[PDB]
């Protein structure tokens, strides 16, 4: 919680604040239908929202997930966008459409 | 008596609420999608009931014509083609908002059995009868689904209220019972530390004095 | 705790030690209603419950407020009974069974 003025631009990269914070709310917006299974499924519900499910699945998988691999921030980046890549942008949307734009 | 342990249990009763709290919470809106959606429905099922209620209601009129004294006859002299009655065939949806039977009466209501088109009004006006069969079921099953979609809605907040309304801090007022006592309990320790403290020092007062 | 020094005639009104306890009861008749309202609908109900109900409603910032009014058992005990009227004045019966025309 601290690490505003760690973040940072070109230096550390501008987009990781905005793209973390994609993922951030994308995360734990998924982790909210993660459970409502016995409800109507998770197949009864809408597409979009459903999305967020698919966000988590390849979270866990390929994000978090990661063996003993030595990753890179770089490589770290590339994922984001991946599992992003389930989702029209339209909700991506703390990032410009330059950025996804460039990222996708 | 039944009361707490007193004790370590705490924790447990403090993941209490880990369980309670948070999951309990969104249920709430979840359905509210359904009910919100389930009015589309509602709205439509009346839409050309109505209307064709009044274009059922040509016929119903159009019997007294020269046939309302011909409704006598026809009582008897249109009626069975088809059998009357039943035909409903019950019908799960099966959902949140568990099953309650819906159901089409799949049967026909019928309308022709008879030669000629015989007395005329009949016929057509026998159609007519389609036009009540037919169109009834949109709203003999939508409002199979208002039924439950009342059920929900109501249990639901019975519940939201129950959680809301007594559980969570009936289980707080507990914890810091429980809390107090054990700390509490660091005094009494000191209380006799202090006093311990006051041999080895009196020990040590008059045996290095004395 | 005291309630029964500087009770009675010859040191009261009539009602004073009354009307007490028919407030007191009164209000009570309410509340349980109030409870019960959203968590059983609308539904149950007579009209002598829309009545304990009414006499709830009544009882509140009419009653209970008075600002800074500097009140006398009289300037109370009048808009006390006027609550009682709202009510079936024969389903008063913390009172004699004439009060209800003793005051109305």
């Amino acid at each position: 919680r601290l690490m505003n003025n760690g973040v940072g631009k070109g230096k550390t990269r501008e987009d990781h604040k905005q793209v973390s914070d994609q993922l951030y709310s994308a995360y734990a917006n998924g982790v909210d239908i993660r459970k409502l299974v016995a409800i109507i499924g998770e197949d009864a519900l809408t597409e979009n929202d459903r999305r967020y499910l698919q966000f988590a699945d390849a979270f866990e998988r390929f994000f978090i997930n990661q063996g003993q691999q030595n990753r890179s921030i770089e490589e770290s980046l590339q994922i984001a966008w991946a599992l992003l890549s389930m989702l029209p942008q339209g909700e991506l949307k703390r990032i410009s459409k330059d950025h996804i734009g460039k990222y996708y | 008596s039944q009361v707490s342990p007193t004790r370590m249990n705490l924790l447990q009763r403090r993941g209490q609420l880990r369980l309670a709290q948070k999951g309990v919470d969104l249920l709430k809106k979840k359905r509210d999608a359904l009910v919100a959606e389930f009015f589309g429905l509602v709205r439509e099922a009346m839409e050309a009931r109505k209307a064709l209620d009044q274009a059922a209601k040509e016929a119903y009129a159009a019997l007294l014509l020269a046939q309302a004294f011909d409704g006598p006859e026809v009582v008897a002299g249109a009626a069975l083609g088809v059998p009357p009655l039943e035909g409903v065939e019950a019908e799960v949806e099966n959902v949140w908002g568990s099953k309650v039977p819906r159901l089409k009466a799949t049967f026909p209501d019928g309308a022709l059995l008879s030669p000629v088109g015989t007395p005329a009004y009949t016929l057509e006006a026998s159609r007519a009868f389609r036009r009540y069969a037919e169109a009834l079921i949109r709203v003999a099953n939508t409002e199979t689904r208002l039924k439950k979609i009342g059920e929900e809605i109501k249990k639901t907040t019975r519940r939201v209220n129950a959680l809301e309304q007594v559980v969570i801090p009936g289980i707080r007022a507990q914890i810091r019972f429980i809390q107090q006592v054990l700390e509490q309990r660091e005094r009494e320790d000191t209380f006799r530390l202090k006093r311990i403290k006051g041999k080895i020092e009196a020990r040590e007062a008059e045996e290095e004095g004395g």
